[PDB]
């Protein structure tokens, strides 16, 4: 088989305004899907329109957009699009594109876009029935939270009236990450989110039973004798109802923490789903950051 | 750290002394203690306050999902893992949106813990082991 | 009378003729049945 080429090559079949080549030439250095890795690849593969569908649901575009290739832009010129597969371990750097600030020493997902439609009115190459669809490069924390409250609002819609679920999208579609609000477009249940939702009740079942005598009576044993914020607000949402613990095993105790930490990874990574890049340096006005771990 | 309340037993002070010291490849090595003068400092606490919360979450939540999960039942793994539910066991909506946030919470605020990234691996060890060729793996 | 089982709680079948047995019969054949075994019978 021929080599998986570095250098992509994207071509373009329409008329192109002078406007388009003007904000094609704003995307360098940015990271775009693809999933042919052919060498001289068309515009209609390039970018995500390929898979928006009148479903519009955000948990399959989070399935699908794990298979795809990332790829860096390059050298934009009339008609070419140089784009560059990045090899594992070295550094380039990426540009964001929506506006989600970053910092330094974190860490960066891959994700589909936030309100996305007309509501911040993006005109990112607008041509003949095809838009420029642009993945999202945000950081772990909102990256965690971005799905956290999407299996929230999967688990909790099951057996309950509809007016408890339209009460239930509007508090838990804002984000008030870092000085911005992002609204979700659409959670809707799938069969996608159905299969996640059986791995994650099935792996906390599990855990339940593993839990051991005593770290289901750590907090029991400890909320006599401790004042602290933390246990005050963590105690709250747990029903109401010296002593000697029953039977010290420790040589149990590793297994049952052993299997325990596997039970915890395995619901972890529901949320957790992949370090794409590690900020090293932004930009001060945080249009760019030289990153690692591309690829 | 877990057993930081029960240390004035004489069981479970055996047990700090079983469970400091670890035998390995000619190694009598021994860890030091994380509780110092009978109080346990905050990054264990918080370590093991989340792991009892999400404990005692899933001892409670999971019946009841379960249990709802089964009007809805396709596959056979399913049903019978609420069978031990039952086995080990021989409110408002905000509420239960709360409990399973702060389950993912302490979910997040455990992954320094429960996994670690393989760093180097050994392609050759120098003789008398004081040094060793590996290569990296970030 | 009724039998008595090992496992508490109910598991649903998606099986075949082609994998596992299962008795599945309905009320009236079964019922049926026994009225054609009834009747059948120095």
């Amino acid at each position: 088989m021929a080599a998986m080429e570095a250098n992509i090559f994207c071509t373009f079949d329409h008329k192109l305004s002078i406007a388009d080549v003007g904000k094609l030439t704003k995307l360098v250095a940015a990271v775009v899907p693809i999933p042919q890795r052919l060498h001289l690849i068309k515009h209609y593969q390039l970018g995500l329109h390929q898979f928006v569908d009148h479903t519009r649901g955000y948990v399959r575009l989070r399935g699908l957009l794990r298979n795809m290739t990332l790829t860096l832009m390059r050298r934009v010129e009339g008609n070419q699009i140089l784009l560059h597969v990045p090899t594992h371990g070295l550094l380039y750097t990426v540009l964001n594109t929506g506006p989600v600030t970053w910092e330094k020493g974190d860490a960066l997902c891959v994700l589909p876009p936030l309100f996305h439609g007309p509501l911040a009115r993006e005109n990112l190459l607008t041509l003949g029935q095809w838009e420029l669809v642009l993945p999202w490069i945000v950081p772990m924390p909102l990256a965690l939270e971005i799905n956290q409250r999407l299996l929230i609002m999967g688990l909790f819609s099951l057996d309950r009236s509809y007016e408890e679920v339209k009460a239930a999208v509007q508090q838990l579609q804002t984000i008030t990450f870092r000085d911005a609000t992002f609204t979700i477009p659409d959670p809707v249940i799938d069969q996608h989110l159905l299969i996640d939702m059986k791995t994650a009740c099935l792996s906390m079942s599990m855990v339940a039973n593993l839990a051991s005598e005593l770290t289901m009576t750590y907090v029991r044993k400890l909320a006599l004798e401790d004042s602290s914020m933390l246990l005050v607000k963590c105690q709250e949402l747990l029903m109401r109802l010296p002593a000697r613990p029953q039977h010290v095993s420790p040589d149990d105790e590793i297994a049952r923490l052993s299997a325990l930490f596997v039970m915890l990874r395995q619901l972890d990574d529901l949320i957790r789903e992949q370090v794409v890049f590690t900020v090293c340096d932004v930009s001060p006005d945080n249009k760019s950051a030289t990153c690692i771990f591309k690829g | 750290g877990l057993f930081s309340l029960d240390r004035s037993y004489e069981e479970v002070k055996a047990a700090v002394q079983q469970l400091q010291t670890i035998t390995f490849r000619d190694a009598t090595f021994t860890i030091p203690d994380p509780v110092i003068d009978q109080h346990l400092l905050i990054d264990m606490k918080t370590a093991c306050l989340s792991m009892s919360m999400v404990a005692n979450l899933a001892s409670e939540l999971t019946m009841t999902y379960v249990r709802k999960l089964a009007l809805e039942d396709s596959s056979m793994l399913l049903v019978k893992c609420q069978e031990l539910l039952m086995r080990l066991d021989r409110v408002s909506p905000d509420d239960e949106i709360a409990r399973l946030s702060a389950l993912f919470v302490m979910l997040r605020q455990l992954d320094d813990l429960i996994r670690e990234q393989v760093v180097f691996t050994v392609c050759d060890v120098s003789p008398d082991n004081k040094s060793a060729t590996c290569i990296f793996k970030g | 009378s009724l039998l008595h089982t090992f496992w508490r709680l109910p598991v649903a079948v998606f099986f075949e003729p082609h994998e596992e047995n299962v008795l599945r019969c309905p009320e009236r054949v079964l019922r049926r049945l026994l009225e054609d075994a009834a009747v059948t019978m120095d």
